[PDB]
């Protein structure tokens, strides 16, 4: 039911930081997950549980949450990170579990 | 006629106008079954003719039981040991079974040697708590 | 390389049935739940369906409740999205993903299949 | 409420004065079991439940312990050890309407008799015959609930009768509802007639060192005389000694 | 909304010993330093109680599935639970446990108790989904997956939780005796911390009264509600749920027994004797004392209780002609009253009040309730 509010696009120069923040009223009480969808490729998990990085993802990617807002920052914007980034949280409000996504960010290097 | 008890087959004969029987006139000893015309006599389920021989609770918690005026082979039948708890099935039968003229005593070890009487069971039989440490008769 | 390859997607007229077959390899298929997520062209991802590990439970998005059915064959390690009565808004790149959490309230999608393009032709 | 689904309401934290009912309502039936109606003023009740429904005039006789019939078997049964008062009054002016009041239902058929204070609100089809009903009405398959069908031109035994059954519990728990009697001062260490939560007696009271659990109100060592009571206003525990010093 | 779990596969029964547990306070009168004999529904001493782990891991692969069987409710039940993580949440009571008959719901979340009597459409596997929040973890949010729908609610009750917060070998024994007598569901409970005893402990704890619920429903079967910490969509290989069911619950059935309860100086039941257990307890109940002296004692019967009942009536098929007696087109005058003999038939008065309402019905020498289970020699109308 609740919609995650994600910015349409960000523009970051290379060799810098790139914080991607999406906030929702239930994001302060439920976990959020980050996926990267490179153009022409399937989405891959990047940050899950708001802080935890699975193996195979480079160490640049780091995540944290600040109450309502959750954020995804990159410790060095390489050209390989130019992609689409999405949020996800699980709404248990209805009879059965629901999975809500975000709009997505166009990150440009 | 509602009640609680045990029934046995009876050799009594009823007149055609008779349905119930009352030899003592305060308990219906016999009855005619309505479907099958056999006559069934009703014995009370309660077997209160049992006496517990015990030492002091301060001394011990094991007992013996004297079932009065019954044979030792009919003790499980008389007390209905099938419908009892398994703790009462210990005293229903076992190795320590002694047939006396007063009754059947279960739970006490019979000894051939004789001593003075302290717990009078009856019919010349007495019980005591003597040596491990157990009840002897 | 827990790999999920799907197939069985193509152009279609509205009001015709199309069945999507997502294969699985490299992991215990029966031990993990599975989802379907569609991504409309030019739009973000959207979840549509759930199947349980056994296949004993399934939920669908309120937009496509009852209009699709989802099933899995544990013997052939293949996931199925049987779709009926397609409409114009159903055009998307459908992805078969795998549920990745072991706790009740929350879940996520760690592996994802490459995608099948379901196109509706008006 | 209907008799098949009778309305039970809890009465607590108030004063049970029935003398306000003299002006408005006249009760055709007022029968108290386990308590006398004259002693109802000077008593305190622990929990009171009002069971309210509507029956016919000929069926008011079935609201009694040890009774049988249609209501006492299939609709509303009172226990044998019932302590409480059955109240019933004619309501032909209110419940019955011209053309037939079919808003009150009753249970014709049930597989077994009700147990005391049980409510069956199930509307499943009763299987009168050997053939299964299969959830549809037909021959030997009756809907268990039917309407009274009250009319203002009906007879007295077919007229609506509203019944309220007040179930009490006397002198066993702390009481929340009491009678109209006005409390007085406490005279300690003196021989005085006393009335504690409806418990009447004659004797002397002393302060006691006993401790009561919160669900306990009375105290009995030997269970034929009330030793100690918890005073209702001040929560101190007073033990009661008989006034009679016959040891002389 | 309900969620389908796997097939229970009918695990074989397992029993354990209940050493003098399940004794509750029968009355609300403070009794001090007295031995009171009460005949009521008590759990028999040293009985076999049925123990079920909340989560059983019995498969070769390692499947974890709740053991939530629907178990009977025969004249009362003692439910004892030894848990450390609040995985047991409550019970449901009813006969059919569906929308046809009324059912009782008892459920315990973190804040209060919900007691509801409605017509619940219970699913096959009722449970509560439990998930901790992301930052706090001090409480557990609960998702109710017990019933599909609830209708015709006639009772509602909320109070402080029956089950305390258990948030690592600090198991606890929570014990409750449930009784449904005369339309009231009576609940009695005691909470005691236990230590290194896997099964039921040996000792005596008396169950204090909790609530008397005027539910007024018929109860024949009951089930246990469990908390599902793991996920039904993805089952973990292991450790997702609570430690392979170290937690467990015990079910025992009450029976009519006579107990000798010993109230101490502070008013507490400190010891009890089951008169039906062994002959020493029969002597104790006969003498009304917990200490007997040396000698022989004649004891009254407490050992046998009837479990079955038989009814034997003559082979009579036809129904009595009460239609001729009661529905005659003309009745005799009172000076010449009509006497008719009724014989060789079945006296069923339940067919009478289908259409006939009797303003007067007075029985002398017999009670009207006992009129069904009786046979009459000659009947004259
Ligand atoms: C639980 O299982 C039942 C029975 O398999 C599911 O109910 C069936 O759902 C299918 C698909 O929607 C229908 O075709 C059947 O008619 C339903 N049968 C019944 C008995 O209702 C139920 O949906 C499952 N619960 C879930 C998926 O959570
Ligand atoms: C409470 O509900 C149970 C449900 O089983 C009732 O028991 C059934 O009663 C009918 C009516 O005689 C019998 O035909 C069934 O064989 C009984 N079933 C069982 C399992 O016993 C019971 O009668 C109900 N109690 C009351 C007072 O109505
Ligand atoms: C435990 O359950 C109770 C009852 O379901 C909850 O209490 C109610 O919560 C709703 C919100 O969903 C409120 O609108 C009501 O006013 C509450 N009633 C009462 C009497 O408190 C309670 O919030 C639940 N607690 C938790 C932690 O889930
Ligand atoms: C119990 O709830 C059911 C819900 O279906 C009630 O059934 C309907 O109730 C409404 C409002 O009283 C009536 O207008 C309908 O005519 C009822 N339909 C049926 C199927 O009877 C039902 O009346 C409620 N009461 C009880 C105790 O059964
Ligand atoms: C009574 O009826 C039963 C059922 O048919 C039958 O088995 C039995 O023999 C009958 N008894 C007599 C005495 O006719
Ligand atoms: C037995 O009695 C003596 C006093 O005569 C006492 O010291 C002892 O503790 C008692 N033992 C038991 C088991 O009651
Ligand atoms: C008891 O039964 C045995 C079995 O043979 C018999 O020998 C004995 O005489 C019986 N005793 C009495 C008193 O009937
Ligand atoms: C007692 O006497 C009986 C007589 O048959 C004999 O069998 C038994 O062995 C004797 N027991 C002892 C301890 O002397
Ligand atoms: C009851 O009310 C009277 C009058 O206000 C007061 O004096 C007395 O203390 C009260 N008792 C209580 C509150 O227990
Ligand atoms: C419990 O069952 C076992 C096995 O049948 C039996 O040995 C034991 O005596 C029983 N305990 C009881 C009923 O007290
Ligand atoms: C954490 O939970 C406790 C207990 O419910 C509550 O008092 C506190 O406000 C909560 N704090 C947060 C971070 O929500
Ligand atoms: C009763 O409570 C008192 C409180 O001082 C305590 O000393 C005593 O041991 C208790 N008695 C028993 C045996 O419960
Ligand atoms: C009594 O006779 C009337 C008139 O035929 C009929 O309507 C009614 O159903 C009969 N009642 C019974 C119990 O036979």
């Amino acid at each position: 039911s609740y919609e995650l509010t994600q910015p349409p696009s960000v523009s970051v120069s290379p060799g810098q930081t790139a914080r991607i923040t999406c906030s929702a009223d239930a994001l302060a009480k439920q976990y959020a997950y980050w996926y990267q969808q490179k153009p022409g490729q399937a989405p891959v998990l990047v940050i899950y549980k708001d802080s935890e990085r699975p193996s195979g993802i480079p160490e640049r990617f780091s995540g944290s949450s600040s109450g309502t807002t959750v954020t995804l920052t990159i410790s060095g914007v390489q050209a390989e990170d130019e992609a689409d980034y999405y949020c996800q949280s699980t709404d248990n409000s209805g009879t059965y579990p629901n999975w809500v996504f975000g709009g997505g960010t166009k990150l440009t290097v | 006629l509602t009640g609680t008890g045990v029934l046995t087959e009876s050799n009594k004969k009823f007149l055609p106008f008779q349905q119930f029987g009352r030899d003592i006139a305060d308990t219906t000893d016999a009855v005619r079954d309505p479907q099958t015309l056999e006559i069934l006599d009703i014995t009370p389920c309660s077997f209160g003719g049992v006496s517990v021989i015990t030492p002091g609770t301060n001394t011990s918690n094991q007992v013996a039981v004297l079932y009065q005026d019954v044979n030792c082979t009919e003790v499980p039948v008389a007390i209905h040991a099938d419908q009892l708890t398994p703790t009462w099935r210990v005293y229903s039968t076992g190795s320590n079974v002694f047939q006396t003229r007063a009754g059947c005593l279960i739970g006490a070890e019979h000894v051939n040697n004789s001593y003075e009487c302290d717990i009078p069971i009856g019919a010349g039989i007495c019980a005591s708590y003597q040596t491990s440490q157990s009840i002897i008769a | 390389q827990v790999q999920l390859v799907e197939s069985g997607g193509g152009v279609v007229q509205p009001g015709r049935s199309l069945r999507l077959s997502c294969a699985a390899s490299g992991f215990t298929f029966s031990s993990y739940g599975m989802h379907w997520v569609r991504q409309a062209p030019g739009k973000g991802l959207e979840w549509v369906a759930v199947i349980s590990y056994d296949g004993s439970n399934k939920h669908y998005a309120d937009s496509v409740k009852g209009r699709f059915t989802i099933s899995r064959d544990n013997s052939k390690n293949t996931l199925y999205l049987q779709m009926n009565s397609l409409r114009a808004e159903d055009t998307a790149v459908y992805y078969c993903a795998k549920d990745s959490g072991y706790n009740y309230g929350y879940s996520w999608f760690d592996p994802w299949g490459q995608g099948t393009l379901v196109t509706v032709s008006s | 409420a209907s008799v098949y689904a009778w309305n039970r309401k809890r009465i607590s934290n108030c004063v049970a004065d029935y003398s306000v009912l003299y002006n408005s309502a006249s009760f055709s039936t007022f029968k108290c079991y386990g308590v006398s109606p004259t002693k109802l003023n000077d008593l305190c009740f622990t929990n009171v439940y009002a069971d309210s429904f509507v029956i016919r005039g000929d069926e008011v006789r079935q609201i009694a312990p040890g009774q049988t019939g249609k209501i006492a078997d299939y609709n509303y049964k009172l226990p044998d050890d019932f302590t409480g008062c059955v109240i019933a009054w004619n309501s032909n002016n209110l419940d019955s309407k011209v053309g037939g009041n079919y808003n009150y239902l009753y249970r014709l058929f049930r597989k077994s008799n009700l147990k005391p204070f049980e409510r069956d609100i199930s509307t499943e089809i009763y299987q009168a015959g050997s053939t299964p009903c299969n959830g549809v009405e037909g021959f030997n398959c009756y809907f268990p609930l039917q309407s009274y069908g009250f009319q203002p031109t009906n007879g007295v035994g077919y007229q609506p009768y509203r019944v309220v059954v007040l179930s009490f519990e006397l002198l066993h728990a702390p009481a929340t509802v009491c009678g109209p009697k006005k409390s007085t001062n406490l005279v300690k260490n003196k021989c005085v007639n006393f009335n504690f939560n409806g418990l009447t007696g004659t004797g002397v009271l002393t302060e006691s060192n006993k401790k009561f659990l919160p669900f306990q109100q009375f105290g009995r060592d030997i269970a034929d005389t009330t030793d100690a009571v918890r005073d209702p206003q001040t929560l101190e525990i007073l033990d009661i000694t008989p006034c009679s010093f016959g040891g002389v | 909304q309900c969620v389908n779990l796997t097939t229970r596969t009918q695990l074989p029964p397992a029993y354990t010993n209940s050493f003098t547990r399940g004794v509750y306070y029968p009355d609300k009168v403070f009794r001090s330093s007295v031995l009171h004999s009460t005949q009521d529904l008590f759990l028999p001493f040293f009985s076999n109680v049925t123990w079920f782990h909340a989560i059983h891991v019995s498969g070769t692969n390692g499947t974890k599935r709740f053991d939530n069987p629907v178990l009977p409710f025969n004249d009362g039940v003692y439910f004892a639970s030894t848990e450390k993580s609040n995985i047991i949440r409550g019970w449901i009571f009813g006969t059919t446990l569906d929308s046809k008959t009324q059912s009782l719901l008892i459920v315990n979340n973190a804040t209060n108790v919900v007691i509801k009597v409605c017509e619940f459409q219970f699913c096959n596997d009722p449970f509560l989904g439990v998930y901790y929040h992301k930052n706090n973890k001090s409480w557990m949010e609960s998702e109710f997956r017990v019933y599909s729908s609830a209708n015709n609610c006639t009772f509602e009750y909320v109070s402080q939780p029956f089950l305390m917060d258990l948030e690592g070998n600090f198991k606890n024994l929570r014990e409750f005796v449930f009784k449904n007598i005369d339309g009231y569901f009576k609940i009695y409970s005691k909470h005691t911390p236990i230590n290194l005893v896997r099964d039921l402990p040996q000792g005596f704890s008396a169950l204090e009264p909790l609530v008397d619920l005027p539910i007024g429903i018929n109860i024949t079967r009951f089930q246990t509600l469990l908390a599902l910490h793991r996920s039904y969509l993805t089952p973990g290989d292991s450790s997702s749920g609570w430690t392979a069911g170290a937690a467990a619950y015990y079910v025992g059935y009450l029976q009519p027994r006579t107990f000798l309860l010993k109230y101490n100086e502070n008013g507490t039941i400190t010891d009890a004797v089951d008169c039906a257990l062994d002959p020493l307890s029969e002597t104790k109940c006969t003498l009304k004392s917990f200490t007997v002296e040396k000698g022989i004692y004649q004891t009254s019967n407490f050992r046998v209780q009837p479990t079955e009942s038989i009814v034997r009536f003559p082979n009579i098929t036809n129904l009595c002609p009460f239609g001729e007696v009661f529905n005659a087109t003309r009745f005799a005058s009172v000076y010449a009253w009509n006497r008719k003999r009724i014989s060789n038939c079945v006296a069923d008065y339940s067919v009478l009040y289908n259409s006939a309402s009797f303003s007067t019905f007075k029985c002398y020498g017999v009670s009207p309730t006992k009129l069904n289970d009786l046979c009459f020699t000659n009947v004259y109308a």
